[PDB]
């Protein structure tokens, strides 16, 4: 890897610079390099890794949706034939997206997850695993579509089981996991009732635990609770 | 589309 | 080039798709491929080329400014020493920016400019040449800094001379050229009076020609006139 | 910074 010769601390320093410059591809490459040093990541470092790839793949997903919509329109009756170009370019963006997902999943499998013993780290990585299988599922149309969806579900479910045993209901990782697993149910598993039940139950159990928190923890937890509420409002 | 983090 | 096997029309079609998806790196690569087919570009195609590279380099310039500012701060008295990383990463972004500029300049030199006979095309390409030397000048610190600045000036000046002889004062190309050459004077040549005189004279001569225009031409010209006014307001 | 096109 092209980051093999750079110090771990220098990679982290540059990831932070890249974030400030909104250079997310660079940020992601720096963090991949840092992970490949083979040491466990701190909480701050895990956040850098997740922010980087979230922004890169988020952009690819947005572009893929623009292109898929144009392609869909092209296959409506009355649309004049414009050749293979729309499909080709949607495929190009799709393949790059799958590449990024495969890269993240590879980092998690080699060897972030297996070295993650504390609940906070393990849940965080398993959530990411769910997220990146979810992104693969969004674009999947073939023989493996069901297995991709199940891979997402399985990762989310393990994360959920740990989070419920080991973390308080207001823990931002537990919250963010529930938020995303709820979206998985609504958007990927065709289970809107499960999505709604999960978001509601998570919101309500968090509400009842807010009294235990400092002002700063309250701010963190309520921000994510509002996202649960936003989704519920969208869905009901 | 819905919120995720 | 990796676009050598793709049809010219397909490259243009995909540039347009890339624009819609806000995939400007892709847009730029598609347009580079189209230029390298060796045929002259239409007005629409010239616009695609310029939009693509403007967005790519615009992003690099923004990032370079973020990083240069951090680096400047690091070299103030009392700033604790953080090693070579800030300089290295500013250099990385700088080198990529220079690469993109060199690519555009290369397209213009091989062979867009020499094949551009009509005023509208030739002025457009010479403006671009000025613009991409201006971007090189923004980051230049060495033996060649003065020659880079002069290369920008010379390209802008040739464009200006043609535009004044061959185009009406409300022509959007003539306007946009004057806008940018005025910024060159203010920001690069340390000539704020020349910058102000140019913007004012261009605005006033355009104002006096608006009466000749259709509604649609009026809209186009006045949009750029407002940018001249915005700059004058910034500078006075 | 100033406007350019
Ligand atoms: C190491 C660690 O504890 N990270 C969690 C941290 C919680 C607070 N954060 C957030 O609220 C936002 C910015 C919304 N992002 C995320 C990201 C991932 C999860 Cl699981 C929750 C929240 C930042 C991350
Ligand atoms: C082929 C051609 O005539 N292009 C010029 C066209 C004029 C109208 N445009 C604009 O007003 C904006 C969008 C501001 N962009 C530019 C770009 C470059 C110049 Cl020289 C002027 C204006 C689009 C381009
Ligand atoms: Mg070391
Ligand atoms: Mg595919
Ligand atoms: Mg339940
Ligand atoms: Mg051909
Ligand atoms: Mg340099
Ligand atoms: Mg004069």
């Amino acid at each position: 890897g092209a980051m093999g010769s750079m110090e771990r601390a220098s990679l982290i320093q540059k990831a932070k610079l890249a974030e400030q410059a909104e250079r997310y591809e660079d940020m992601a490459a720096f963090m991949k390099g840092a992970v490949e040093k083979g040491e466990e990541l701190s909480c701050e470092e895990r956040n850098l890794l997740s922010v980087a790839y979230k922004n890169v793949v988020g952009g690819q997903r947005a572009a893929w949706r623009v292109l898929s919509s144009i392609e869909q329109k092209s296959n409506e009756e009355g649309s004049e034939e414009k050749g293979p170009e729309v499909r080709e370019y949607r495929e190009k963006v799709e393949t790059e997206l799958q590449g990024v997902c495969d890269t993240v999943l590879g980092l998690l499998d080699s060897h972030l997850i297996k070295e993650a013993g504390d609940a906070e780290s393990r849940v965080f990585y398993l959530k990411m695993k769910g997220d990146y299988y979810r992104y693969l599922a969004e674009v999947a149309t073939g023989d493996d579509k069901k297995r991709i969806i199940d891979s997402a579900r399985s990762a989310y479910q393990e994360a959920m089981d740990i989070s419920k045993k080991e973390m308080p209901p207001t823990n931002p990782i537990r919250l963010g996991l529930a938020l995303n697993f709820s979206v998985f149910h609504y958007e990927i598993a065709n289970s809107p009732e499960e999505a709604i039940s999960l978001a509601k139950t998570t919101f309500d159990e968090a509400m009842a635990d807010l009294h235990t928190l400092s002002e700063d923890s309250y701010k963190d937890s309520t921000l994510i609770m509002q996202l649960l509420r936003d989704n519920l409002t969208l869905w009901t | 589309f819905p919120a995720t983090v």
